[PDB]
């Protein structure tokens, strides 16, 4: 939609209210380990074809390998990600901190499942003869990982209680103490707002978080598509090992994809002849499968990478950068674990409700031009008035917020006031 | 791995340990003698341009009776199958053509060929099954009563025959009268005589056409049974299909007349195995996970083994111990206090431990394992639980 | 032509679905919106203010204070004219300055070209046309000829997905870096150096 | 196209790869470029 606004040369423009918003950001961390037997997924259970693959080099030493590289890359990637904190602190009993709320993102000791609310729901809305029964006859097998979910649970569960209780500073030493007021009124002062904002609508605030919270469990249980990015990971790796079992029907020229109707029917002159082309077929098909696979991971990389990284600036710190850790002026995040990613929840802080004003750069007095060190100055019909850039709280006149440079000769758009 | 030193860790190893011993060799139970008489030892064979056919069904045949009494064959060439392995196959279906020919045209009767015994006497499709017998008979066949067409406006199919006698004009169709000079007669005579040069005397052509599908087999071949070996690594020779593989009793459902059920893979995993008609099942010699646990060649020589996705209780029956030799008898089904269940899987050769400590071999779903003493003052493979913190 | 041949042979060049005038129109609105209000709407509802207004804040972000606007406005906006008028000179000017783009165009194309090239080889068959051997073999010795063709244009085919896939991959890593950049330095002030 | 059906299901592979590095292509756009819902009207003149 158009929202066609001119210009305007000597009007300002302040916001007198805000909201507090969470986002919810879905990052991929790891994919499935999978492992390969060549014997048995290309011959099966024949000593002939076994003869004649000894007779191609070290394809499958060199497939072995680049799958357990792989493998072992999963779990380094779950590893830098989660495992951020050498010791773990207790989950606090009282889950009420000054009024916020941690009931939902914290274990409840009541349920025996040890998990989150929000954590049961995501494991909830995640979903994956038989179908695992022929991929284990053909060599095809899936490995666990090597972290559990309960350990998963409890780093998320330590990190939320050190920054709970203790702030971000049990990410650049020991954990120091600290009131959660007090850590949201330094978090307030970081971007900009008085912290006198903070303890002026304490009750406000709380109530805003609490809310904004529920909702997000509430969009959660709604919108079932919030979660495709995990799904697909899920469903692009399954799909894949599926067609390469279907793969085994195929013929690529030959007789018949049977290696036994080959070899109950054929002489060798004639059977060689035919057995080549289903081993070469086989071959491509299974390197195929693991460039496909290479590229997937590589990908992958990239992305936990980037949780990493968020879960270092976010997480354990406010960062200044624009849309990095949520939309608006950044407060601080929160992490979930869900089936093969993490789930970031952003809270952040949005103006609304502005309101417009006659600006001028500077104002003078005997002759010399005082400029704002650090506001902005504005016209309420009567006085003048300086006031911060996001939010609007004046502040009387005087020598203390406001430096002097130079005459008012050149200076354009100063007006005439007394202090 | 192609080497005598490894370091330490873990590795996922190949069989190399079960073999099969046994075979079962279970086939039908018919004993009638295929007619090879009537056929080979006949007395008329019809014309090439008038052949017949015949069906052969619910006999067995060798074809080592052909050695004794029967005179040799001059040519005898297979296309689908190879001559050695005639002995050990059954056809759901064959069918028997025969004709007489002349020597010289004897290397018609095959696919992709040109020619008038090739185009207007007889055709064989591209994609031919079966094989092609033909010998010499002059010493029978005499006279001047064998035909073959000689002209003909268009060329036949495969498997086609044509018995028509009408006239055969030269510049279109229809001919009533023959005596003008445009008009020809389509059949012409073989003449054989006693005194006539090589490749102008008489051969007898027989065409055996297999068709294998799956099908109750009707013309199979000599072998003896065997009876069944359950729950052990076999060799398994059921009608035609051949494999390796353990032999289970299964509930299954076929349609009625049916051999055997394949999945989305093409692997056979179910047989009708007659002479009883109670379905099997069957599943590979080995199948699933081993992995192997050591610290180091130059530092230990004991490894532990860990079978994934295996519950600590039919580990006799996954890995056949009555199978494998004594040094891993050990292992398997016997516990000297070294049998132990994980998540992951069941490890066989380490000791449980209830402190924790951080991880050096990982195996997995939060166990790793490590090399150290014990209060015995021996070596050994310790499995703990990996500690977070 | 060169391209009735790509047609031909099943290639098939798909258009984008922004065009350019829709581009030029999100270009033109970021930078109104950049031009009347600040980088206010990149986190929340816009707020008009002057441009001077504006980049006296920016140099208070850099550590300077803002009377050096004041008193030199004239110059700053001088300069900056002169530099836009010396940036479009050196466009003009300068040929190899797009080549980075230039090369996305022509290695793309260079590609195809050699897909549609490899027609030609027979590798190790009769002929590199089908129809020649359909009408001079028969199935028992076509079934060989044709085989090889098929399996080496196969391989073609698969090693030509192969580097489109590696080369998507890094277009995605660049056009990343952009998206990002775009956030942080035109949506913001950004303090990382370089 | 008789003797290609019988290579199994590679087109479909090259098929899906292709659609889906020409929808890639589509989200870089729309992230680099479609950041904003309001589009700003170009004011009249251009000396600020
Ligand atoms: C199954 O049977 C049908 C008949 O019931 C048979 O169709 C016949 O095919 C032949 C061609 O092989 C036709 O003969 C041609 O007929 C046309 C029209 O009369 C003539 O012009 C043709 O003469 C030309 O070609 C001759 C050489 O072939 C030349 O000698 C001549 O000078 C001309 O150039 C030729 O006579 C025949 O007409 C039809 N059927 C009828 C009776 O109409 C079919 O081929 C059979 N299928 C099998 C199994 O082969
Ligand atoms: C900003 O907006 C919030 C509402 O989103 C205001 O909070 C309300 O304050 C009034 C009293 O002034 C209460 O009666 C309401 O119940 C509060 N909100 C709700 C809906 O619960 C807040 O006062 C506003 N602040 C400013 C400065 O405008
Ligand atoms: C080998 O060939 C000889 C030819 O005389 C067979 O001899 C007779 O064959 C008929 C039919 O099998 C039998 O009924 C007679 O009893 C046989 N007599 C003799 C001489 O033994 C002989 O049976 C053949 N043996 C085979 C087929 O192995
Ligand atoms: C077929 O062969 C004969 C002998 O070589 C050719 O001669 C014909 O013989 C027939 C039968 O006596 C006559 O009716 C024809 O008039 C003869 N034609 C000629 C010109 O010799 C006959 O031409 C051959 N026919 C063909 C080639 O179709
Ligand atoms: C031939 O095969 C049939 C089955 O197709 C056998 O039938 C039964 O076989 C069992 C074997 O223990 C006998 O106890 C039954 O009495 C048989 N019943 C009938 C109706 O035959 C048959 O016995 C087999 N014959 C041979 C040669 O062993
Ligand atoms: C800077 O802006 C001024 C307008 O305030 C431009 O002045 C005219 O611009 C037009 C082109 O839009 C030229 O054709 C005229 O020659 C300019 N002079 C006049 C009549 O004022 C000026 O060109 C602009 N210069 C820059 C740096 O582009
Ligand atoms: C604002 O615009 C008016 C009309 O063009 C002009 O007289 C005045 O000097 C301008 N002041 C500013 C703030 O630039
Ligand atoms: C946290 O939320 C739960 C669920 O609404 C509530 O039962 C609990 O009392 C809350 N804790 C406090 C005291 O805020
Ligand atoms: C603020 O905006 C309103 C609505 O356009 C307008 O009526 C009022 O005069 C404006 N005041 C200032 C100071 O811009
Ligand atoms: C600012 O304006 C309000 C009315 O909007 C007025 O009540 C207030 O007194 C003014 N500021 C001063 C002079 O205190
Ligand atoms: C058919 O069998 C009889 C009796 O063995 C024999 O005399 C005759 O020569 C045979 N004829 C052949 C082999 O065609
Ligand atoms: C293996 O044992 C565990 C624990 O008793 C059980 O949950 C699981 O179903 C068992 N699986 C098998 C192989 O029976």
């Amino acid at each position: 939609e158009d929202q066609s606004v001119a210009y305007s040369n000597n009007s300002i423009a302040i916001p007198t209210n805000f909201s507090i918003s969470v986002t919810t950001e879905v990052l991929p961390v790891s994919m499935t380990k999978t492992s390969v037997d060549c014997n048995m997924y290309i011959c099966g259970d024949s000593t002939e074809c076994s003869n004649l693959l000894l007779q191609y080099g070290s394809f499958c030493t060199q497939l072995n390998r680049a799958l357990s590289g792989i493998a072992v890359e999963q779990d380094r990637n779950t590893r830098d990600v989660f495992a951020q904190t050498k010791t773990i602190y207790k989950t606090p009993n009282i889950k009420d901190f000054g009024g916020f709320n941690f009931s939902q993102i914290l274990p409840d000791p009541g349920k025996p499942s040890q998990r989150s609310p929000i954590e049961d729901l995501l494991y909830n809305k995640v979903t994956l003869r038989d179908l695992i029964c022929a991929q284990k006859f053909n060599g095809l097998t899936v490995l666990p990982p090597l972290l559990t979910d309960d350990m998963i649970a409890a780093y998320t569960a330590a990190l939320i209680s050190g920054t709970a209780t203790a702030g971000y500073t049990f990410g650049a030493g020991p954990a120091l103490q600290i009131p959660f007021p007090m850590q949201m009124a330094y978090r307030f002062n970081g971007i900009g707002v008085t912290q006198n904002v903070l303890y002026e609508n304490q009750k406000q605030i709380a109530n805003q978080f609490n809310k904004a919270i529920s909702q997000i469990q509430d969009s959660l249980t709604t919108t079932p598509t919030a979660l495709g990015k995990l799904q697909d990971v899920i469903n692009q790796n399954a799909a894949a090992l599926n067609t390469l079992v279907k793969q085994l029907s195929s013929n690529f020229g030959a007789i018949s994809s049977v290696l036994n109707d080959i070899l109950s029917r054929l002489d060798p002159p004639e059977a060689e002849v035919q057995i080549d082309r289903l081993i070469t077929g086989r071959l491509q098909s299974l390197q195929t499968y693991v460039t496909q696979q290479l590229i997937r991971a590589a990908e992958i990389r990239a992305s936990a990478n980037l949780a990493a990284t968020k879960m270092s600036e976010c997480v354990l710190g406010q960062s200044k950068r624009v849309d990095f850790c949520g939309k608006g002026y950044h407060l601080m995040s929160f992490p979930q674990a869900a089936p093969h990613g993490v789930v970031f929840l952003h809270v952040t802080y949005v103006p609304s409700e502005q309101k417009n004003f006659t600006t001028a750069p500077a104002i003078c007095h005997n002759g010399k031009a005082y400029f704002p060190k650090e506001g902005v100055f504005v016209m309420n019909g009567t006085h003048w008035f300086i006031t911060q850039r996001n939010f609007y709280s004046p502040q009387v006149i005087t020598t203390d917020n406001t430096f002097e440079s130079g005459t008012c000769d050149v200076v354009i758009g100063i007006v005439n006031n007394t202090v | 791995t192609k080497s005598f030193s490894v370091e330490k860790g873990i590795y996922q190893t190949s069989n190399f340990r079960v073999s099969p011993s046994t075979e079962v060799v279970r086939f039908p139970n018919i004993t009638n003698l295929c007619p090879f008489g009537q056929v080979f030892n006949a007395s008329t064979f019809p014309s090439v341009y008038a052949w017949g056919r015949m069906r052969i069904s619910d006999c067995v045949a060798d074809y080592s009776v052909l050695y004794n009494s029967t005179s040799s064959f001059s040519t005898f060439k297979c296309y689908g199958v190879s001559p050695t392995k005639l002995n050990d196959l059954c056809f759901s279906s064959v069918y028997a053509d025969y004709f007489v020919v002349k020597g010289d045209d004897v290397r018609q009767i095959a696919p992709a060929q040109t020619g008038v015994i090739a185009d207007y006497n007889y055709k064989l499709p591209d994609d031919f099954t079966g094989c092609v017998l033909a010998w010499n008979t002059k010493s029978i066949d005499k006279g001047q009563g064998f035909y073959y067409r000689l002209f003909r406006h268009g060329k036949i199919k495969p498997y086609e025959r044509d018995t028509s006698n009408v006239p055969y004009n030269a510049q279109g169709g229809t001919c009533t009268d023959t005596s003008q000079l445009n008009c020809y007669q389509p059949l012409k005579s073989y003449d054989f005589t006693d005194t006539v040069g090589v490749g102008y005397q008489p051969y007898r052509v027989v065409v055996l056409s297999f068709e294998l599908l799956n099908a109750p087999a009707t013309v199979c071949g000599p072998k003896q049974s065997t009876e069944l070996v359950k729950n052990k690594c076999v060799n398994f020779n059921f009608n035609g299909l051949t494999g390796t593989g353990v032999l289970t009793e299964s509930t299954k459902r076929f349609q009625s007349f049916q051999q055997f059920g394949r999945d989305i893979s093409d692997f056979t995993d179910s047989v009708r195995d007659p002479k009883t008609l109670e379905i099997l099942d069957i599943s590979p010699c080995s199948y699933g996970g081993v992995s192997v646990i050591t610290p180091g060649t130059n530092a230990s020589n004991v490894v532990a083994v860990l079978y994934q996705d295996v519950n600590c209780t039919d580990v006799p029956t996954m890995l056949h111990t009555e199978q494998v030799a004594h040094d891993w008898r050990v292992y398997a089904v016997n516990t000297d206090g070294n049998m132990f269940q994980t998540q992951a899987g069941c490890l066989v050769g380490a000791t449980y431990e209830n402190t924790s400590y951080e991880c050096d071999i990982p195996i997995g779903a939060g166990v790793c394992a490590k090399f150290g003493s014990t209060k015995t003052r021996q070596q050994s493979i310790l499995a703990y639980t990996m500690s977070i913190g």
